[PDB]
């Protein structure tokens, strides 16, 4: 059974669902293909907030519904992260989250690589493996986000003379954030660009995986 | 304005201790990278050996 | 301890763009290795093929 679930905004996605599921299931698998977190997300059917725990035969949900997902301002637990730098960050976490998961909502935040990203609290540095409950971070507690210069993987680019630059990329990145971090560090406008590789050329829809482009590579720029 | 300094002295130790981490990190990258350098090296030595020794039979039985 | 937390802080501040230049100066010679690399690889190529015409030659036109 296929159900909707589109956003104010436009965006659809469709999720294999049984009947006897409850709303707190379907958020679930909403935060596996969204990554939004169900303290944040709303689902609405005909008007109404469906209420978790009903399942979706109480609302009589039959197959090619369509619900609407609305996001929270915020969720049940915040903490703060400061910089070395005067910003403060006042960050929705779980208290299940694992740090790497939270080094991945630092990214949408803010947009740095997780690989970039060391995390302080009280003097000790937290691995990526554990959890929040872990080093019993409460909310509202203090963190301390350090930036590195690098991640760890970076590629070469040859630009329009044979001058070579170094990118921080990962193999999640698309062509496009690879395009963008070319005219961050040389101003030609991402559609005036066009990368070369083994000497094919690289769509603007495809990671870098999908070529094959492993740590070190050399990418050559061209203008159109 | 006593605690706001001391809490930006533990960010910049922190900071420092993170950018010679990446020093290192970099440092070591170009280690092997100068490994690669060197495969690559004694390749086009062996080219350039066996390109002289055609060359002279070439120019032998000329 | 307020001249020492100002002084240290000041010293500090120049350390860490002390190392940031360091960073970005092997980061060049980063870049520079790779660009040696690749004029190793183009001379690999053009070495090869020369071997190969050289190879051809020699065992056609003599015997």
């Amino acid at each position: 059974m296929q159900i909707f679930v589109k956003t104010l905004t436009g965006k659809t996605i469709t999720l294999e669902v049984e009947p006897s599921d409850t709303i707190e299931n379907v958020k679930a698998k909403i935060q596996d293909k969204e990554g939004i977190p169900p303290d944040q997300q709303r689902l609405i059917f005909a008007g109404k907030q469906l209420e978790d725990g009903r399942t979706l035969s109480d609302y009589n949900i039959q197959k090619e519904s369509t619900l609407h997902l609305v996001l929270r301002l915020r969720g049940g637990m915040q903490i703060f992260v400061k910089t070395l730098t005067g910003k403060t960050i006042t960050l929705e976490v779980e208290p299940s989250d694992t740090i790497e998961n939270v080094k991945a909502k630092i990214q949408d935040k803010e947009g740095i690589p997780p690989d970039q990203q060391r995390l302080i609290f009280a003097g000790k540095q937290l691995e990526d493996g554990r959890t929040l409950s872990d080093y019993n971070i409460q909310k509202e507690s203090t963190l301390h986000l350090v930036l590195r210069l690098r991640g760890g993987m970076q590629i070469f680019v040859k630009t329009l003379t044979g001058k070579t630059i170094t990118l921080e990329v990962e193999p999640s990145d698309t062509i496009e954030n690879v395009k963008a971090k070319i005219q961050d560090k040389e101003g030609i406008p991402p559609d005036q660009q066009r990368l070369i590789f083994a000497g094919k050329q690289l769509e603007d829809g495809r990671t870098l995986s999908d070529y094959n482009i492993q740590k070190e590579s050399t990418l050559h720029l061209v203008l159109r | 304005r006593k605690q706001e300094l001391v809490t930006q002295n533990e960010l910049l130790k922190q900071q420092v201790k993170i950018f010679e981490e990446d020093f290192q990190r970099e440092r070591s990258d170009r280690e092997r990278m100068n490994e690669e350098k060197e495969e690559l090296k004694k390749q086009v030595e062996k080219l350039q050996a066996q390109v002289t020794l055609s060359n002279t039979q070439l120019k032998a039985f000329k």
